[PDB]
């Protein structure tokens, strides 16, 4: 029937307001919810339920079929962490050649939800021009997007994948939210036979399951700090170099700039060419060495949030860093946007946020908190238009231009 | 009675109300008994025994020069103890969101709440007492059987019941449109007047079977049809001038109603301000609280009054045509806009004021206005309008491609209606060959507030100015300003100020700070400016020499 669930001590349910939806999205939600109500998954509720969680609709990569997406971020943080359960993360997933992502959220609908917890899953389909009150519903079964769903379905998922797991020992399968990550070192041909074989397994063992988002972790490029290599340096070039090394010295204490700063002695024109001294050349050589080696023993701390910072570099390029403590990056990267001649900055950022989140799930088993370089009002007005993932990370907004942008090429 | 009740609970951990009844006069009491006897015959309330330990104060008040006694139960305490409910409305329908209908009728369902039964197990908490004269007999105890007037859940529970009632009827007449807003039920269709009246008959009968009664023997008056404050005509709508109260002393009840009216008028009229007036009114007491209006609250009241003195006219929405939004810069961080489908036939006209902040620029403000209009349009029509903006396509391109933040504006076209929004200055990407290089710096003593700002250049030009009552940040901006004033049309400036760099990289074209404004004015006069940053105290020179001159 149901496994007992409760909110964290001293916290009441979510009361987040529904944001406006286009007529197109409202129509799809009405169709989707009418069906779900008929299938018993959800039920209409009265005014004595004051809780609410925002809802919207999206379209995945190929699909021409709308998918309902509930923003359970607030409920998720208020839901008692599950330990009495918890799904462990496999460190071997990141080291795999191929990882395919499957949407199995549909399976969660086959499990009833604790009667007393249902009220906290309330949501409202808004009406245009507020002409009619919104249609209110609550879930009767495990909802997609709720962290408690995979936690409770865990035993069922295990029993379903056992026959597949025994025949394929070294294939890694990680379940996160409504997604299933399947990694192997097989060749794409067979790898994808295994996937379809895993697919058939689920259709047989019990509407976007057919889809498949494939990743290649083993080839996720990294981004070290590099210094220019030139034959002639201007005052401006040296000033930029000293600024970057000064910044780098916060990450690598062995960095020295004394001799390089000694080249700027006097008050020279920015475009004046300055010859490098043997001392300066030496210093530059030593720093260049240090920068190749990895940062001092940085390790992921499971009890701390993951933070992700992103910088717009222009021409559709974006750089990002993931860390827990400043100057102790766990990962840094750079994106060569789908289009350099692209004319939509916000869509690019939204896609970058999703890719970074996907990389984060695979590597650490959780999503990072983003520091986005965009005004809140702009982001809040548009992001749902380009969202294609079934999860949603947390974010905050950066309103002061950061200097570290030109240094993170 | 046939209406199903909604289960209600008090907030967890709390008990029912137990407020003492204030003594009344023989007259007020004599009327209360008369009123309650009638209410009891209607089933609205029921006599209870001395077991029920709960109590809410009951008052009686006659009307002004239109004499009669009316019961008044103060459920303030019970409301504090009642669970929260879903508020089915704070989103107000805009008349331009309505589509044209051949026939319309507005039915008011205001007292409907007094006809909705109250959850049986919750009634005990609504107990009140009619005091006895001379204190010689036990007071008369009553409790409610229907949603009480003034109770926290009455509004939400009545609206909910109404929805459930209408659902079947709506289901049988998918061509008829029914909208509810408080006491007004809007019913529209494309049926000839004759058949429309017929359907209205059925609807009314339908409501009667559930114990809800519409005001009868009544049909308001001829066109237009008044719905929630809007005058609906066949092809256009109108809102008459709003008359705000004119008075000496303002109470917290008069004020909450003023703000409520202003909130309603906000989406109809342009420039309505309700923030200043609404920074007060927390420590509540309605009908008896006199709060002095603050100087700024009076100014805004005066301005609102003037705006609300003009009528507002608009047309209805035609889903078969595009939605168009046009915006104009009015100056002073003010922008106007009109949304329409056919030229000169406006659906909605408004105004957008610049969001507070020290620095800003016209492009950022235009972007904010576009987002605001977009969201308001999605609420009312369910779609984004096409925009006509006073900014060149080339200007926009230069802006978003160079701005450090991601930004975007939906489908739009340039409209040439001055003043046009433009970029006033553009910093260089690389150092300027042949242009003098100014190494700047400033410093202040936080104890004495005395400071210095200056520069040294590659041509030997130098300057240091003593300053008083300043700060390190101010002196850093002052040094930059000095370099701009004393250089040619093209200049390279080197600073170690992260603060100054942060302001300038945000590309402001106007500021609250007079100093930043002087810098902006200077940047606008230059042909080329390259601003370079360097770390402080790193022996860079130029920066180190000027840094020394500006210290001690």
């Amino acid at each position: 029937e149901t496994v007992p669930v409760k909110l964290k001590p001293g916290m009441d349910g979510p009361k987040v307001k529904q944001w406006p939806l286009t007529e197109e999205k409202i129509k799809a939600l009405v169709e989707i919810c009418t069906e779900m109500e008929k299938e018993g998954k959800i039920s209409k509720i009265g005014p004595e339920n004051p809780y609410n969680t925002p809802v919207f609709a999206i379209k995945k990569k190929d699909s021409t079929k709308w998918r309902k997406l509930v923003d359970f971020r607030e409920l998720n943080k208020r839901t008692q962490d599950f330990w009495e359960l918890g799904i462990p993360h496999p460190a071997g997933l990141k080291k795999k050649k191929s990882v395919t992502v499957l949407d199995v959220g549909d399976a969660y609908f086959s499990v009833p939800l604790d009667e007393d917890f249902r009220k906290y899953t309330a949501f409202t389909i808004p009406s245009i021009n507020n002409e009619t009150p919104g249609i209110r519903y609550q879930y009767n079964v495990l909802p997609q997007g709720w962290k408690g769903s995979p936690a409770i379905f865990q035993s069922s998922m295990t029993k379903i994948l056992e026959p597949f797991k025994k025949q394929n020992p070294d294939i890694v399968i990680y379940q996160y939210m409504d997604d299933l990550y399947v990694g192997s070192d097989l060749e794409i041909g067979q790898h994808r036979t295994k996937i379809e074989e895993l697919r058939q397994h689920l259709l047989r063992w019990g509407p976007f399951l057919w889809m498949g988002y494939e990743l290649h972790p083993d080839k996720w490029t990294v981004q070290p700090i590099v210094l220019p290599e030139k034959d002639s340096w201007t005052v401006n070039d040296i000033q930029k170099l000293v600024g970057k090394l000064n910044w780098a010295s916060q990450i690598y204490p062995g960095i020295k700039v004394r001799q390089l700063s000694k080249l700027l002695r006097g008050t020279k024109a920015l475009t004046e060419v300055i010859p490098l001294t043997e001392e300066a050349e030496l210093e530059l050589a030593e720093n260049r060495e240090i920068l190749k080696e990895p940062v001092h023993g940085v390790y992921y701390d499971p009890s701390k949030d993951l933070i992700a910072e992103i910088q717009k570099q222009g021409q559709g390029q974006w750089t990002y860093q993931i860390y827990q403590e400043p100057f102790k990056n766990l990962k840094t990267g750079k994106y060569a946007r789908m289009r350099g001649a692209h004319t939509n900055d916000v869509k690019q950022l939204t896609e970058a946020v999703q890719k970074i989140t996907t990389e984060s799930i695979v590597i650490w088993g959780k999503t990072p908190k983003f520091k986005l370089p965009i005004q809140k009002e702009t982001w809040e007005t548009w992001w749902t238009e380009y969202w294609q993932a079934t999860w949603i990370p947390e974010w905050e907004f950066v309103n002061t231009p950061p200097l570290v942008k030109l240094w993170y090429q | 009675s046939p209406i199903e009740t909604v289960p209600v609970k008090l907030k967890p951990g709390m008990d029912g109300p137990k407020v003492k009844q204030w003594p009344l006069t023989e007259e007020k009491i004599k009327a209360l008994v008369e009123i309650c006897t009638e209410m009891e015959k209607e089933g609205k309330i029921s006599k209870i025994g001395p077991e029920n330990p709960y109590n809410t104060p009951v008052f009686a008040i006659k009307k002004k020069d239109s004499t009669k006694w009316r019961k008044l139960v103060d459920f303030r305490e019970l409301n504090k103890r009642t669970q929260d409910f879903w508020e089915v409305q704070l989103g107000i329908p805009h008349p331009a969101g309505l589509k044209k209908k051949k026939s319309v009728t507005v039915l008011d369902v205001g007292d409907a709440y007094f006809s909705v039964p109250l959850d049986e197990d919750f009634r005990k908490y609504t107990a009140f007492t009619i005091p006895s004269i001379n204190n010689e007999t036990p007071g008369i105890r009553y409790q409610y059987n229907v949603l009480p007037q003034g109770w926290k859940g009455s509004p939400a529970i009545s609206q909910s019941s109404m929805t459930k009632i209408l659902e079947p009827f709506k289901k049988q007449n998918p061509d008829i449109v029914i909208y509810q807003y408080m006491d007004d039920l809007y019913v529209g269709s494309d049926l000839e007047i004759g058949q429309h009246r017929t359907k209205i008959e059925e609807l009314r009968q339908h409501l009667l079977r559930w114990g809800l009664t519409t005001p009868d023997k009544k049909h308001q008056k001829e066109p237009p049809f008044l719905w929630m404050g809007y005058e609906l005509h066949p092809d256009k709508w109108t809102v008459q001038p709003i008359v705000l109260p004119e008075k000496d002393s303002w109470t917290v009840n008069d004020i909450q109603k003023l703000v409520g009216k202003l909130n309603w008028a906000s989406q109809i009229y342009p420039g309505i301000k309700v923030r200043q007036l609404s920074k007060l009114l927390r420590g509540t007491k309605a009908l008896t609280e006199v709060i002095p209006l603050t100087e700024e609250a009076e100014l805004e009241l005066a301005e609102n009054r003037e705006i609300l003195k003009e009528p507002v006219h608009g047309v209805y929405y035609d889903p078969s045509k595009d939605l168009i939004a046009e915006i104009q810069k009015q100056g002073q961080g003010q922008w106007t806009y009109q949304i329409y489908q056919e030229p000169f036939k406006n659906l909605k006209t408004g105004k957008y004021a610049r969001m507070r902040g020290a620095h800003t620029n016209d492009v950022k403000q235009l972007t904010e206005a576009v987002q605001k209009i977009t969201t308001e349009s999605i609420v009312i029509w369910g779609k984004t309008p096409k925009f006509k903006l006073p900014i060149q396509k080339e200007t926009w391109e230069t802006w978003w491609t160079e701005y450090w933040q991601a930004t975007w504006i939906p489908e739009w076209e340039f409209v040439n209606t001055p003043p046009l929004v433009k970029l006033w200055y553009q910093l260089e990407k690389e150092p300027i060959v042949g242009a003098e290089t100014f190494y700047v710096d400033g410093a202040a003593n936080r104890e004495t507030k005395l400071g210095k700002a200056g520069y040294v250049t590659n041509k030997g030009r130098q300057k240091v100015v003593p300053l008083t009552n300043t700060t390190n940040q101010k002196t850093e901006l002052q040094a930059i300003y000095l370099a701009l004033q004393d250089s040619g049309l093209e200049v390279n400036i080197v600073t170690d100020s992260q603060y100054a760099l942060g302001i300038i990289q945000a590309q402001p074209d106007k500021s609250e700070s007079e100093l930043v404004n002087q810098i902006i004015e200077q940047l606008i006069k230059k042909e080329k400016v390259y601003l370079a940053w360097v770390p402080a105290h790193k022996g860079i020179g130029g920066n180190e020499q000027v840094d020394k001159l500006v210290s001690a």
